[PDB]
């Protein structure tokens, strides 16, 4: 079926969803899951590194994640949005392709993959889940205390 | 405009009531678009009537709207209905506008049958599942009750547009509406700009 | 779990079907670039390539030119971009003359008429892109 | 050249030829539409319909351009340039390449008003209103 | 005089560039049928 | 003279096909440029009369245009020379766009390529071009021999 099932929880699906949903709906769910995990991993790494190492912008932007983005200039935000939009139109074209594999920009249906490929895909998925929880935790902590992750840990 | 629901009414002498004949500007597509626009206007006017009543009466959520900027529902509830929108922080107004934007985009896109002008029913939004009737209160009824209930939706929507246009002018054209002139509550600007000043 | 296989199931062609060469991202980006996009006429291909290159060609001359610390820095940069574009389209024309000597097909980049249309589009697009970049850099205070 | 929207034999000092008639009609329709918008803008700005703002309150249609060149007219220039780039894609491909399309038809018919029983009426109305506005603007701007 | 400005670029950039272009095209001309 | 054309063609068989050479297309295009140039020198004459062209003994500086300013050389470039050169650069850029760009509209330059021919000679513009180019060569002849300049000759003759 898919790769997400793991030892600690098994096939975690209390509330249905998987059944009574179209294959297109399942592909959309897995694409959204992988996108969330990847973006959350990027956010976690960015917050962790930018807490204690932010050389850009003359080192003046705050370590608070929720205020550093406010202090970033408008042109930088526009360029980041343009880059993300370009990545997303590539994702849309990949969706329109007839051999789409939710989340697989690499292809990977055209190579002799084995169980190690599924294991590594599960590694990506579980790290993405952990980052999904962690990034929202980081943002909530920044809103509450005003400190970033590592500053809070101090 | 003869198959549409609002065609027959006791007050309109059972007539389609198109004096300017605007139904003939195009095919069935433009009339479907006009009906969808009418339904959306009536719905937003209904919500506007409820919010305006809740504002001119003392009914507000308790707490701080924007703890960072010190803007509070109490401050919004004592500057008249419309200057409250100006008093909302810009980024909060942008998060309301963006959510309405995404909802509108979903309405235009996600209909399985197709566009309301090209196969969908005008005013149908339930392809966004549980967007409407989240409680699901309407599940009990059948189609025949829903027909009369949609007729009442159209009529009440027209009346709500009339009411909100009343309150929006009485602000702007002094004493626009007799009996809506005292303004014990109707104060300030009548039509706000989006994002305050832009 | 092999990830590098023969190119088009041909072990004896001098290529490999690596993730870089053959992945869906590479295929999408390359096939959707103007030079490979489907349905675009040679004029449209040349036009898109022209504006894309002429927009960025001004910047090096403007910032790092001899007259960077001069009031006419941007004008000199635009003239330098125009000269480089003139050289580029001269190169394109002589390349077409040398390669597509005899041809009567047209509507194809590998034909004389198609390459001439592509070069014309490139010239117009590059001049327009350099001019637009000049306007943007003059009105940089907007951003 | 003998059959077109609002077509008569009004061609003194003639220039229109089977090759350039489509380009010329596109130019006519574009100039006409820009003229209707220019006439509406000038008459509104003169009458008193004005944006909310101190920067706009003291401006008039003659002096508005110089004051608004920095930000507002520059944003308008950006938007117009984008739309005109798409239109220029279509026109360059049509004239200097291959294409089956009419003049002035950019596909801006989402309301499907052209499905009406009277769509030649709309095309003609666009043409004459553009011309009448293009001459009224010639009067008022000069 | 102004002859240096008029002639040095003309004879050292435009003329040699055209000469290189002409020579390249001529050497790439194929046999006649 | 057709014999001389055949002698040329024969000698230079390549330049011949694109219209570069003693060709009617080449004669027409120059003639157009020569008529525009008569108009141009008249425009500069009236502009200099009405002191239109930033002008005088003002000269460029190395700090504004660098080595192209030629400051320190014997040549003394003027701001009028600079602005007229800018105008000519704009003319050249528009011309280059019209030539190497699409034959958007009007007339080609390279004999329309496509193996077209040269139409041997309103269609009186070639006669006007003969007039304009003979006038121009006469003007250089007097400017070289009599040494009486160009704008001065135009003004006194007109
Ligand atoms: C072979 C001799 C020779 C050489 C090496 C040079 C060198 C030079 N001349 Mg030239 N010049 C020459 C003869 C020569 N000249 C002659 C006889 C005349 C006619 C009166 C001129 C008139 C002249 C002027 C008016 C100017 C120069 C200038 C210059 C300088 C810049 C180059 C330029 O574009 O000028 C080339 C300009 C010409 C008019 C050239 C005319 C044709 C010559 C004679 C061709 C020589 C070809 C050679 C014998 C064979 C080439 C073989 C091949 C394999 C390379 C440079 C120092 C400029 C200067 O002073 O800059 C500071 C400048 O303004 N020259
Ligand atoms: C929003 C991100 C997201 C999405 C789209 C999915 C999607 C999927 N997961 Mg899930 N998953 C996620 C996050 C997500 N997961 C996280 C963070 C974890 C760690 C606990 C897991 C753990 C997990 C396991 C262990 C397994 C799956 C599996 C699946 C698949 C089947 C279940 C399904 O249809 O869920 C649909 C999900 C949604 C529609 C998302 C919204 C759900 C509700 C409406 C709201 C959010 C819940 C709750 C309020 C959380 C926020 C509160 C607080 C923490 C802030 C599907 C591809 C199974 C699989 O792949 O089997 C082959 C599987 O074995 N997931
Ligand atoms: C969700 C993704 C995300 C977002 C929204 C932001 C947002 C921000 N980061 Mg970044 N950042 C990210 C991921 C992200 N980061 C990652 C993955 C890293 C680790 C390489 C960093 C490392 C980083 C540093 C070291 C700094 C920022 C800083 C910033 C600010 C703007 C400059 C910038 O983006 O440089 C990002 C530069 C990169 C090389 C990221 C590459 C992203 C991959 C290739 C995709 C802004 C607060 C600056 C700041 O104000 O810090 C307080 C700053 O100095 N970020
Ligand atoms: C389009 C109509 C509209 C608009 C533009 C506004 C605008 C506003 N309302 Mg809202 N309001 C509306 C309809 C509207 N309301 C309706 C239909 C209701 C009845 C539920 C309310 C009930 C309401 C209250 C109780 C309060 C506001 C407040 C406000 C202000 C601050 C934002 C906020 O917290 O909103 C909150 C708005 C909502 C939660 C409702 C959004 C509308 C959707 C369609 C209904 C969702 C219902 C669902 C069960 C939850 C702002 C001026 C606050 C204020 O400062 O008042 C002075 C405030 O305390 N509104
Ligand atoms: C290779 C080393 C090098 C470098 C870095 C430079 C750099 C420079 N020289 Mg040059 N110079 C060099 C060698 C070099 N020079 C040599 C060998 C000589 C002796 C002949 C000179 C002689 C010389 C002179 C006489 C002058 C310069 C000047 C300059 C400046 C501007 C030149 C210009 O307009 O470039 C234009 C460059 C471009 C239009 C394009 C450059 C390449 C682009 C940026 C590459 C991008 C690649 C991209 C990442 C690919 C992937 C993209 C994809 C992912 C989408 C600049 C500081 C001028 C100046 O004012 O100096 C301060 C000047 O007057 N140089
Ligand atoms: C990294 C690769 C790459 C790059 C560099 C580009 C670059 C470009 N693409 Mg894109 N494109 C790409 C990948 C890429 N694309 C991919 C992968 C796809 C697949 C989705 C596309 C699909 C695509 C399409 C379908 C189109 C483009 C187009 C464009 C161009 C946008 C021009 C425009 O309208 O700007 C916006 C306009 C402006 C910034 C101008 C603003 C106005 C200025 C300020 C005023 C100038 C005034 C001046 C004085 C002139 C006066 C004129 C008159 C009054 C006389 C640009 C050159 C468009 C195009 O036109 O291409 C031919 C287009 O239609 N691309
Ligand atoms: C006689 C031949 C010739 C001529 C007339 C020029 C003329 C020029 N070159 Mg030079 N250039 C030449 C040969 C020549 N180049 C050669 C052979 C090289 C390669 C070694 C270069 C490499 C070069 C560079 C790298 C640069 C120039 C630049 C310039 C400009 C200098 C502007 C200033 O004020 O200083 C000017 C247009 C500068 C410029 O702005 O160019 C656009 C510049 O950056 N040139
Ligand atoms: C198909 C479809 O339609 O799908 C969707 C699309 C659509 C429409 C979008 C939908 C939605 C709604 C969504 C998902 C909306 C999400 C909104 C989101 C995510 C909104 C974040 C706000 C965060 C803010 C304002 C942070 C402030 C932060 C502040 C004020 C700070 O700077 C904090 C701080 O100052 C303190 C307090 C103390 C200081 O010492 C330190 C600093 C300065 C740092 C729907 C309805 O679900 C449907
Ligand atoms: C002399 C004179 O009169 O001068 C003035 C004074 C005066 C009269 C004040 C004026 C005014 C204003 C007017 C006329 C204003 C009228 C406003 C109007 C008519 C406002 C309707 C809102 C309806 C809503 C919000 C409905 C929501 C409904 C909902 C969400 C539901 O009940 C859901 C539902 O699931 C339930 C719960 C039960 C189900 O069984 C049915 C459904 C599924 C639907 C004028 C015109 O200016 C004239
Ligand atoms: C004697 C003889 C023969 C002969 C002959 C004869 C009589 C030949 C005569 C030839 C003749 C009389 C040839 C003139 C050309 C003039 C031209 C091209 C000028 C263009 C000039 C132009 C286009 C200038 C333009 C501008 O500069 C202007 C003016 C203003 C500036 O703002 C810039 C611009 C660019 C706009 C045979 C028959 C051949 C056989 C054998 O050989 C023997
Ligand atoms: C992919 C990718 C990348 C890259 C990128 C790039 C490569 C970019 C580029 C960009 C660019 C480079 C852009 C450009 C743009 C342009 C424009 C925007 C233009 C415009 C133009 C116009 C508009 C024109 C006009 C005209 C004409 C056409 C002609 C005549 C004149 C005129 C002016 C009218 C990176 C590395 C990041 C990484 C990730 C991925």
């Amino acid at each position: 079926d898919m790769v997400g099932a793991c030892k600690p929880l098994g096939f975690f699906d209390p509330l249905g969803f998987s059944k009574d949903a179209s294959p297109a709906s399942m592909a959309k769910f897995r694409e959204a899951e992988l996108k969330h995990g990847r973006v959350a991993m990027l956010a976690c790494a960015g917050m962790i590194t930018a807490d204690k190492f932010h050389p850009l912008y003359d080192g003046k932007l705050s370590s608070n994640p929720l205020l550093a983005i406010a202090q970033v200039p408008k042109l930088g935000l526009l360029q980041i949005l343009l880059f993300i939009g370009f990545m997303e139109v590539f994702g849309i074209l990949n969706s329109r392709r007839p051999d789409y594999k939710p989340g697989d920009f690499l292809g990977s249906s055209q190579w002799d993959t084995t169980e190690v490929w599924d294991n590594y895909q599960l590694r990506e998925l579980n790290n993405g889940r952990l980052a999904m929880f962690a990034s929202i935790g980081m943002l909530t902590h920044a809103y509450i205390t005003g400190k970033g992750p590592l500053e809070l840990l101090d | 405009v003869e198959t549409m629901e609002g065609a027959a009414g006791p007050e309109t002498a059972g007539k389609v009531f198109d004096p300017l004949g605007l139904a003939s500007l195009g095919g069935e597509e433009t009339l479907a678009f006009f009906r969808h626009a009418e339904l959306k206007h009536g719905r937003v006017a209904m919500a506007a009537i409820v919010g305006f009543q809740f504002h001119i009466n003392h009914v507000h959520f308790p707490g701080y709207l924007s703890p960072s900027a010190g803007v509070t529902f109490e401050q919004l509830a004592g500057v008249g209905p419309f200057e409250a929108w100006n008093l909302i922080p810009l980024l909060g107004k942008m998060q309301i506008l963006f959510t309405i934007a995404g909802l509108e985009h979903a309405s235009e896109c996600l209909d399985p049958a197709g566009h309301y002008t090209k196969g969908g029913t005008p005013g149908n939004l339930k392809f966004l599942k549980k967007f409407w009737d989240t409680p699901g209160f309407t599940d009990k009824l059948t189609e025949e009750q829903k027909a009369t209930k949609r007729v009442s939706e159209l009529k009440n929507g027209r009346l709500a547009m009339i009411g909100m246009a009343s309150i929006i002018s009485a602000m702007s054209i002094p004493g626009s509406v007799p009996l809506l002139n005292g303004a014990p509550a109707l104060t300030g600007t009548g039509f706000v700009l989006p994002f305050g000043d832009f | 779990s092999e990830f590098v296989k023969p190119f088009n199931n041909d072990p004896f062609v001098g290529n490999l079907s690596t993730p870089v060469t053959t992945s869906t991202a590479t295929k999408l980006y390359l096939g959707n670039l103007p030079i490979y996009r489907k349905g675009l006429s040679p004029l449209m291909r040349g036009l898109e390539v022209g504006m894309a290159h002429g927009y960025f060609l001004i910047g090096p001359f403007y910032i790092l030119g001899p007259l960077r610390n001069s009031p006419n820095a941007l004008l000199v940069g635009l003239f330098s971009a125009y000269g480089l574009i003139i050289i580029l389209t001269l190169a394109l024309t002589i390349y077409g003359l040398a390669s597509f000597q005899d041809n009567s097909t047209g509507s194809n980049l590998e034909s004389s008429k198609g390459w001439r249309s592509f070069t014309s589009g490139f010239t117009v697009g590059a001049l327009g892109g350099a001019s637009v970049a000049y306007v943007l850099l003059n009105n940089v205070s907007f951003f | 050249l003998q059959g077109m929207v609002g077509n008569v034999d009004f061609d003194p000092l003639g220039l229109s030829t089977p090759e350039n008639i489509k380009w010329m009609r596109e130019a006519e329709l574009k100039h006409g539409r820009m003229a209707q918008l220019a006439w509406a803008g000038y008459v509104a700005v003169d009458l008193g319909l004005r944006f909310p703002g101190e920067k706009y309150a003291g401006l008039t249609s003659l002096s508005a351009h110089d004051a608004t060149v920095g930000y507002e007219l520059f944003l308008l220039l950006l938007l117009v340039g984008t739309f005109e780039t798409i239109g220029g894609k279509q026109i360059y491909d049509m004239q200097m390449s291959g294409a089956n399309r009419e003049a002035g038809d950019f596909g801006f018919d989402p309301l499907m008003l052209l499905k009406s029983p009277n769509a030649e009426k709309y095309k003609l109305a666009e043409l004459t209103h553009g011309r009448a506005a293009m001459i009224a603007f010639s009067g008022v701007v000069t | 005089s102004f002859l240096p400005s008029i002639l040095t670029p003309l004879v050292t950039l435009v003329f040699p560039g055209l000469c290189f272009a002409l020579f390249f095209v001529l050497i790439e001309q194929d046999e006649i049928a | 003279f057709e014999a001389g054309m055949a002698q040329y063609n024969a000698d230079y068989p390549w330049l011949a096909k694109y219209g570069f050479g003693p060709s009617v297309k080449a004669e027409r295009w120059n003639g157009r440029h020569a008529m525009f140039g008569w108009v141009a020198i008249l425009a500069t004459g009236v502009a200099k009369s009405h002191g239109l062209l930033p002008a005088g003994d003002l000269m460029l500086t190395y700090q504004d245009w660098g080595g192209l300013a030629q400051q320190g050389f014997n040549t003394y470039i003027s701001n009028e020379r600079a602005v007229i050169m800018i105008a000519h650069v704009h003319a050249l850029a528009v011309s280059f766009a019209a030539a190497f760009g699409p034959q958007v509209l009007g007339d080609s330059l390279t004999l329309l390529d496509g193996e077209k021919d040269e139409e041997p000679y309103p269609a009186a513009e070639i006669a006007n071009g003969r007039m304009a180019m003979f006038g121009l060569i006469s003007l250089v002849c007097t400017s070289a021999f009599t040494g009486m300049d160009i704008l001065q000759i135009v003004d006194i003759g007109t």
